[PDB]
């Protein structure tokens, strides 16, 4: 029953079945290196069939010391990755073998990566926000429950500090749990994230899967449908709540376009995959809500030559529904969480789906805001005393505007020692309102810095 | 001197020792060359990226395996090759030896030298594509690599275990920064303590033989030659040395690193890789993708730079760093190489030939590059001066098209103007001219501290070379004291402004004017 | 033989540019229409060839040598070989002597002499053809004194040309006697890749045979994207794989040794030489584009009409910056040489 | 303290050439020495013996080894069904 | 520098006619020795006292 | 075999029928190379070693030539034995520091 | 015994040979052409071997006339090329037979056109300036004596009025020997030099090598290798430095891109053979100076659309010690010779080798230009009145720079009508020492323009 290698060039290799016996397509199969200093188990991904018995596959790991006439056995299943509450704090790599203790998980039930999304009647009729609790979010840029959020930004802007922050919102809010997909990420990040979430101890309830750049371009691609399998499993079975992370989703578009290449099929514009649009689909249309339980998603996006046109962008920007851009120039302000409050977007902003009066008032802070960055020109080159009283007037609103939307958010709590506010939506919106109408100018900056909600705007500035 | 007796005895020993083990073997034949590969038929037992060996002494790498006959590309002396040739296999997958002795050696990529210098003391031997340190044995990066550039330490600092690239056109001093950072570690070096040493291997890929020598006698100026291997691969070594250069380095460098050393690897040139690689993938019939390299070439610069990293104290805490250089056409940063290495490395200094002409040599454009460690690759007393350092010179960028205006612009900003000018006069700094931290990190303080702002523009270079001298003449305990403490202490800083003033008052302006 | 002329049984012709193991690639040279699968070929025991002579002087011809105008048959000296090589370092003299086009901006600023080749490059209707056909209309005047040492005999190859362009050149000619002395090569647009792509060699062909005899002759190619054009379509017909742009790999051949094979030979082969004047048709007025800069490389100097000049009244419009010739104020009389000697730098600044 | 490595390199470059120059004599003259002994048949087939009594002391047999698959495996029916056929028909068929 | 540099230059001189003519000698004292050794070597290839 | 030839090489082919024929024989061929002929006792030494190499009995071909100037080589299957005198000097010549 | 034709393509040819008589790579094969006016013997080198005994080859004379089944006889070695005293004022075609007096190279010694490049224990770095007495090239881009020099530059930039001036200028002067390859150069040109080459009586120790653009790409590729076996000869076997050049080394690796595709190797970006820098590195690596044996080489390089991106320059660019890099775009403002300041680069210029006052004349002159070229956009649109009083100070400055960085070269007599100039280093860095420090802003634009030196400044200026 068993087959034969047959060829072998660079990551790609075919196999040769006895005639019943050939595999169908996306099963994996096993095949042996034993090469003393290589001595692996190579796994391998079945692409195509050549026809003659022969199928085409692509390997999980390096072919490197693999010979010709190998017996290569068929697992009967696709890639399967282990589901279960004992994932969460450990550290998988695509394959479902773990990186923090080697052998672990193999008594949990494995499912398969490949998979169908929900089926048409099971899907939520309209979109529902989604309270994070977070000030800046939930007034400018309001999160949709089952949808998926852009992110923005790099290192020296807070990004980390955020993704810790959104692991303990849906933990402690929603009894929620958080997967983290890393998509081709450094292998010192993956260390570094890896000690940070141990250190904020929210590694406790999140599962990390590590798809590193060191790895063939089989497993950069299939590390991300991995990841939203045990997305996937608390959803349907554990009936949570669940924050999938992406870092990041160009990286998910370049290596299916290297598999797609290996494979030698036609690159189409700008040398992506020919399956690019639906390559995507299969993975973001799984994202999503069904019988009152969902899928949240934060994903980081690279552009390529700061362009949003080039296909993987302008693939990627046709799914998400939120777009959240961090900022150095609000940062160096001490603004955490550093969210940039005019660049940042989100298309549930609308009087049909977010009342009549938060809109108003969102619009009413994106003119402030804009008023005072139009201004900041004049007061960096010719100071405060050039301006008149109208304006002067408005940019002090702005700066206490500008300030408010700062929160200590409760990954700060490793830190600062004090516990991390959650305001009411209905709270923020009135805070807002009553600040753009000047209720507040008296009281100086220094009483909106990382305060939280309205009544303890009122204990720090009967404090200072 | 010369003499019979070692001459006799070498040829003795070996005659002496010559025998065949006569082993059953499997052998193939040629059937097909050209151009620099050759297919093989037979060897059913051959495995991918063994060395197979041809009758004339050459050497080929068997990269693909067919139904019916091996690819192999063909190491060096590929005009020696004939179809109806008998192929032999070596039992091994690509190996190199390593070990101490390689130090100050000029090799090959296959680890023979090249220098003319004799045989090497090999110590033990590694294959080319052991497993990268995974993400459990490694530590946060934490201890600095001192490049010895103000315009690097101060703004993109480089922490031992990074991946910092070093992108840019040519002849805009790529090659001269990364000299000037090997040159710079003879100041630890010279001090027994094996935490302090870092060792340094630079993979040169594809230049010509005479360049490679030039770098080689700057090294030896300098003395680096003590701790430094060159892995030579120059443009007329065959398409499959230039593919295997950047691997060699790697693996020598790698048994340094799980020995407890530090170590820094310099590639020079990663676009020389990339299309060497192309070369050998083309001639083997493999699909093109975009710009025609293979599909492949993100894992191959990523399998060779991600065995950069920090080990932890398990593995006797080693590291090794890595500063890739790469070569961009017009300054496009969005071709297929860059943009692939851009996304693999930690850090990104951006060098601009439009910068290097306007004077600021080395032309690092410190408004576009990077570095994802940050801090923790400073040491405290540098922290303490160049936390505000790129917020002035983003200001200053701004600000720069009102120098035609200065009178008119409010004085809160003037001042900033004034400040920003001198700190760009303040980071030019002459090739060969490493700083010592204890240096740089006082050069710095001049410009944030403001103690420069009465120097005139032109005279900024000459005033920061003079007071360097003076201190390190009459008052070393300033740096003796920075150096031991890695922090600028009160009593330090008041020391050193009140020797800033006394210096002051015994220099002069390049227009004749005092500067107090 | 490789290039040899086979005879299909319509009594057209086709060349044999592939000799694979077991088959003959062919290319048709006349109306292909008429070829059915597993009739008859007959080899012609001859590499490609046309007839020429001065016979030729006033007529129009297929790139074969035959004649289209309809003034019955051509009473050829010899054939010629299309391919013999171009005359090597030893036999070439230096241009010495003008060639003049009677145009101020040309004759004073970038002059044109015997021997040299000229590229007359540009966009559509900017005045590349007129430029051209007022040199073969210029040279009259010597062409009355009889004498071979000074009458300049004339080739117009029109390439991709539609019939009522060629038809209007012709009569354009006629209006100042230029039949006299010229001949035209007809490749015009409705024949076949074929015709299209050798033009130019059999212009060269019967250029060659007056050169060698001793006398003086100009070449006029309008235009050589037509042909480079013509042998991209035969080259992929023939499923060879193109090089950059489409373009067969060695489309600087095409070009190379169709424009080396004329300049001034020694007094001791008759000291006749050839002048020849390439046109190139640039797309979106880029000078830096593939054939354009081959061109550029392989000629000795440009005449780079630019559409922006030739509105505003500059007419001709010759780019006065980009504008050259490399054989220069060599190839003037003394006269011309004392009062012009710096014009080009002057407007250029 | 280079001068000295310069001077050290062209001794180095001398003791390198004398080596193997002496070496390169020392095997052509052992190719003249043997192309002697091997030259009457009385070397020859010694020579063969000593290799011959090598081969038995060499490792016994270590392989079991001593046409695309849906044509190899019509090839093994055919064989079959020959196999059956001849076997009756064999001394004049 | 000049000084120091410009007697390396004229040491390696030194060297050379050192060198070369050791060489010279040596290699004839060589001579000798590589006619018994090249008889130990074909003792080596052939498994005999040849 | 040489009526219905319809690609292959005449020499490959009649040397593939001699494979095929002792195949069929129930034994294996190697071929062997030599200055000289072996004798007959010798040429019975040979096969008695080669059924020890090997599982199958092996027949040889005595391919004579004057290159391998002392001792012979053995080829059988894909694998080979490099016995020759002249491979000797061969790896004496680039072995050679 | 002999091999016969199989298939033709062009300039390729397939031959076969006997079992056992296939010839090695890179051997000289002959065959027949029988038919009248094509009748000649035709050489034919080996490129690859197909197996199955045949061999593909690259035909050096055309390959018209020639018939499939003819025979083709194994020379047994590679080209050859005599070499020799003798070879000294005599003119050769690649394949180095004499154009100017058939068969005299017969009885000469012969070497191989193709061996490895010298070892590189053999090579030291070179830093002796060579004087040429240019203005700009002294100053900005100063040659190497026993480097490797090349001028680069788009189609009809005047390179070849460059070469033939640089000729002109340091072969003259030289007491060694030189050489020069016409590799795919214009054939008018290569007769231009070799009569100036006999007008003067610089032919007495000249090599000329001619393998001119009318011929197949088989010489066109060999010519280069050919006189470069020639130069080699002249510094291995005998010692007396020679110059080296060579006109155009672009064509070398067209004529390789021109043969590639019908050797059936798959094309690379923009069209060129996979093998171009290997292919390229070991033609460029034999044309060092090796210790005591000087090669000083100057070689020309085409620029396929303009464009420095294009990878043949791009690779060439490797291999360099001055670059003096010509452009259209200061061809167009009529400044000759048109090199480009900016762009062209040397590596002797360090003020430790060219001496300080060097170093900063040419660094200032770089400054002055390039914030000239920076401002060239504003001074278009806006106008030079707008400017800054030092910013318009420094454009007077830079225009006049401009304008004397040009000069009336000896070779430019039919372009210009004035005779040439030579102007000494000291002058030349005391001219723009002046002139960066204003003391010549008093005098007209005009007046720098094609001059030469200070005395010739001076007349210039006093006859406007």
């Amino acid at each position: 029953t068993a087959g034969r290698v047959v060829r072998i060039t660079g990551p790609v290799v075919d196999v040769e079945f006895p005639r019943g016996s050939v595999p169908e397509l996306f099963n994996a199969l096993h095949a042996e290196i034993t090469f003393g200093a290589l001595a692996k188990t190579l796994t391998l991904e079945v692409a195509q069939h050549l026809g003659d018995s022969l199928v085409r596959c692509i390997s999980m790991q390096p072919t490197d010391g693999l010979v010709r006439g190998v017996e290569v056995t068929d697992t009967g299943a696709s890639i399967s990755v282990p589901v279960g509450d004992g994932v969460k704090g450990h550290v998988f790599n695509a394959l479902g073998d773990c990186l923090d203790d080697p052998g672990y998980g193999k008594d949990f039930e494995h499912w398969s990566i490949h998979r169908k999304p929900p089926a048409f009647s099971d899907l939520e009729p309209r979109t529902e926000m989604l309270e994070t609790g977070l000030k800046v979010v939930d007034l400018l840029t309001p999160y949709v429950r089952g949808g998926k959020i852009a992110l923005f930004g790099g290192a020296g802007v807070g990004k980390t500090v955020l993704i810790q922050e959104m692991i303990n919102r849906i933990a402690r809010n929603f009894g929620g749990t958080s997967v983290f997909a890393g998509v081709g990420e450094r292998t010192r990040e993956g260390n570094d994230l890896w000690v940070e979430l141990a250190d904020a101890n929210v590694l406790k309830d999140t599962a990390l899967v590590f798809g590193q750049m060191d790895e063939p371009p089989g497993t950069r691609m299939r590390v991300a449908l991995s990841a939203l399998t045990m997305a996937e499993f608390f959803r349907d079975e554990q009936g949570q709540d669940v924050l999938l992370f992406i870092d990041n989703i160009f990286r998910f578009t370049q290596a299916g376009s290297e598999v797609s290449t290996l494979l030698g099929r036609m690159p189409s514009a700008v040398g992506y995959q020919p399956t690019l649009a639906d390559e995507m689909g299969e993975l973001q249309e799984r994202i999503t809500s069904t019988r009152g339980r969902s899928i949240t998603s934060m994903q980081a996006v690279y552009v390529p030559a700061d362009d949003y046109t080039d296909p993987a962008p302008a693939t990627t920007f046709a799914h998400l529904d939120a777009t959240t851009e961090l900022s150095r120039a609000v940062f160096s302000k001490g603004i955490f969480p550093a969210v940039d409050p005019l660049a940042s977007s989100s298309t549930i902003l609308d009087p049909a789906i977010v009342g009549d009066e938060h809109y108003r008032v969102a619009q009413e802070v994106i003119r402030i805001l804009q008023r005072y960055k139009d201004l900041q020109d004049i007061i960096a080159i010719l100071g405060i005393d050039e301006l008149s009283e109208e304006d002067k007037q408005l940019v002090n609103r702005a700066r206490r505007i500008e300030r408010f939307l700062s929160q200590n958010m409760m990954a700060a709590e490793q830190f600062t020692g004090q516990p991390g506010s959650t305001v009411p939506l209905k709270e923020t919106i009135e805070a807002f309102d009553k600040l753009t109408k000047g209720e507040f100018d008296h009281l100086p900056e220094q009483a909106f810095f990382l305060i939280g909600g309205l009544d303890d705007l009122a204990k720090k500035a009967e404090s200072l | 001197t010369i003499s019979a007796a070692d001459i006799e005895g070498a040829i003795e020993d070996y005659v002496s020792s010559f025998s065949a083990d006569t082993e059953r073997e499997e052998i193939g034949t040629v059937i097909d060359a050209g151009d620099g590969i050759a297919h093989v038929e037979g060897l059913p037992s051959v495995m991918t990226q063994e060395l197979l060996e041809f009758p004339g002494g050459v050497l080929g790498v068997a990269l693909n395996l067919d139904e019916h006959s091996v690819g192999a590309v063909i190491l060096g002396e590929f005009e020696k090759i004939e179809e109806g040739q008998q192929v032999k296999r070596t039992g091994e997958v690509l190996s190199v030896p390593v070990g101490d002795a390689f130090l100050g050696r000029v090799v090959n990529p296959l680890g023979q030298p090249i220098d003319g210098q004799g045989d090497i003391a090999a110590e033990t031997r590694r294959a080319l594509e052991l497993q990268a340190p995974s993400v459990v044995q490694r530590q946060s990066v934490s201890e600095p690599l001192q490049t010895g550039i103000k315009a690097i330490d101060a703004m993109t600092p480089i922490g031992r275990g990074q991946r910092q690239l070093i992108i840019g056109d040519r002849k805009t001093g790529k090659t001269a920064v990364c000299v000037d950072t090997i040159l710079n570690q003879r100041e630890a070096w010279l001090t027994g303590d094996p935490k302090q040493q870092v060792r340094c291997v630079y993979v040169a890929i594809g230049q010509k033989g005479t360049t490679i020598a030039s770098v080689k006698r700057a090294l030896e100026e300098g003395g680096a030659m003590e701790y430094t291997t060159i892995v030579a691969a120059p443009a007329s070594d065959a398409a499959g040395f230039k593919w295997l250069a950047p691997y060699t380095g790697s693996a020598i460098g790698q048994h340094w690193m799980y020995n407890g050393k530090h170590v820094l690897i310099v590639f020079d040139d990663l676009s020389k890789q990339a299309d060497a690689y192309r070369a050998i993938s083309l001639l083997l019939r493999r699909p093109p993708g975009r710009e025609a390299f293979p599909g492949d070439v993100f894992y191959l610069h990523s399998r060779l730079l991600e065995r950069c990293a920090k080990l932890s104290d398990e593995l006797g805490g080693g590291s090794m760093t890595g500063l890739p250089i790469i070569e961009t056409k017009a300054n496009d940063i969005s071709a297929f190489i860059p943009t692939n290495v851009i996304s693999i490395t930690d850090g990104q200094c951006f060098l601009e030939s439009d910068l290097f002409n306007q004077g600021v040599r080395p032309a690092i454009n410190v408004g576009v590059s990077v570095s994802r460690v940050g801090g923790a690759a400073q040491i405290k007393a540098m922290k303490e001066v160049a936390g505000s350092l790129r917020l002035d010179l983003s200001q200053y960028r701004e600000l720069e098209a009102f120098a035609a205006f200065a009178s008119d612009l409010d004085a809160a900003s003037k001042a900033q103007l004034d400040r920003g000018a001198r700190l760009v006069e303040l980071l030019k700094q002459p090739q060969y001219s490493p700083l010592a931290v204890e240096e740089q990190v006082v050069a710095i303080f001049l410009g944030t501290q403001g103690h420069l702002d009465s120097v005139p523009v032109e005279d900024v270079q000459r005033f920061e070379s003079e007071l360097l001298e003076h201190v390190k003449a009459s008052h070393s305990d300033i740096f003796d004291g920075i150096r031991e403490t890695k922090k600028l202490s009160e009593e330090a800083e008041e020391k050193l402004v009140s020797v800033i003033n006394e210096f002051k008052k015994g220099f002069q302006a390049s227009d004749g004017s005092s500067v107090v | 033989m490789t290039q040899e002329l086979l005879e299909f049984p319509g009594g057209v012709l086709g060349v044999a540019l592939n000799l694979d193991e077991h088959s003959v690639g062919a290319v048709i040279l006349g109306e292909f229409e008429k070829i059915e699968e597993g009739q008859q070929v007959k080899r012609t025991g001859e590499v490609l060839s046309v007839p020429v002579g001065d016979a030729f002087l006033g007529r129009v011809v297929n790139p074969l040598g035959q004649p289209i105008d309809g003034q019955g048959d051509i009473a050829a000296e010899t054939r010629r070989a299309l391919e013999l090589q171009a005359p090597s370092v030893v036999q070439r003299q230096s241009v010495s002597e003008p060639l003049q086009t009677g145009i101020k901006a040309i004759d004073a600023m970038t002059p044109i002499g015997r021997g040299q080749r000229q590229l007359i490059i540009g966009d559509r209707k900017t005045g590349k053809t007129a430029v051209c056909v007022d040199t073969i209309l210029n040279q009259r005047e010597a062409w009355l004194t009889g004498d071979p040492k000074q009458q300049v005999r004339c080739v117009y190859v029109a390439i991709g040309q539609k019939g009522t362009t060629i038809a209007s050149v012709k009569r354009a000619l006629e209006e100042g006697g230029a039949m006299e002395y010229t001949t035209i090569v007809a490749a015009p647009a409705s024949d076949a890749a074929g015709f299209k792509w050798l033009a130019p060699y059999t212009g060269s062909a019967i250029g060659q045979h007056w050169m060698y005899n001793g006398k003086h002759v100009l070449i006029v190619f309008d235009d050589l994207s037509k042909q480079a054009d013509a042998y991209r379509a035969i080259s992929l017909l023939l499923r060879r794989p193109p090089g950059r742009e489409a373009f067969p790999g060695d489309v600087f051949y095409l070009h190379s040794r169709l424009l080396e094979r004329c300049a001034k030979l020694s007094d001791e082969l008759g000291g006749g030489s050839m002048t020849g004047l390439p046109i190139i048709e640039t797309k979106a007025n880029d000078i830096s584009a593939f054939i354009p800069t081959n061109v550029i490389s392989i000629t000795d100097g440009q005449c780079f009409l630019e559409s922006d000049l030739f509105n505003q009244g500059v007419r001709p419009a010759i780019n006065v910056g980009v504008s050259v010739s490399r054989v220069g104020g060599a190839a003037q009389i003394k006269a011309m040489k004392e009062v012009a000697g710096s014009l080009r730098l002057d407007l250029s600044q | 303290a280079q001068g000295a490595q310069q001077i050290q390199l062209m001794r180095q470059q001398l003791i390198r050439q004398l080596r193997t120059g002496l070496g390169a004599e020392a095997v052509n003259k052992a190719a003249e020495i043997v192309r002697a002994h091997v030259a009457d048949p009385q070397a020859q087939s010694a020579t063969v013996d000593r290799f011959l009594s090598e081969l038995e002391q060499m490792a016994p047999s270590s392989v079991v080894i001593d046409l695309r698959a849906a044509s190899r495996q019509s090839l093994a029916a055919l064989v079959e069904k020959f196999d059956s056929v001849a076997g009756g028909l064999d001394a004049d068929g | 520098r000049a000084q120091a540099s410009g007697e390396v230059a004229q040491t390696l001189t030194q060297a050379d006619q050192q060198l070369s003519a050791q060489g010279d000698q040596v290699r004839s004292g060589l001579e000798s020795s590589v006619d018994g050794l090249s008889a130990k070597l074909a003792s080596r290839i052939l498994g005999v006292d040849v | 075999t040489v009526g219905l030839l319809r690609g292959e090489r005449a020499d490959e082919a009649v040397i593939d029928l001699a494979e095929l024929a002792v195949s069929r024989r129930g034994e294996v061929v190697a071929h062997v190379s030599a200055a000289a002929e072996l004798s007959d006792a010798q040429r019975t030494r040979l096969t008695e070693v080669l059924s020890r190499i090997y599982g199958r009995p092996v027949s040889v071909q005595l391919h004579v030539d004057p290159e391998l100037l002392g001792g012979l080589s053995i080829t059988v299957g894909d694998e080979v034995i490099d016995g020759s005198i002249a491979s000797r000097l061969a790896a004496a010549q680039t072995g050679l520091p």
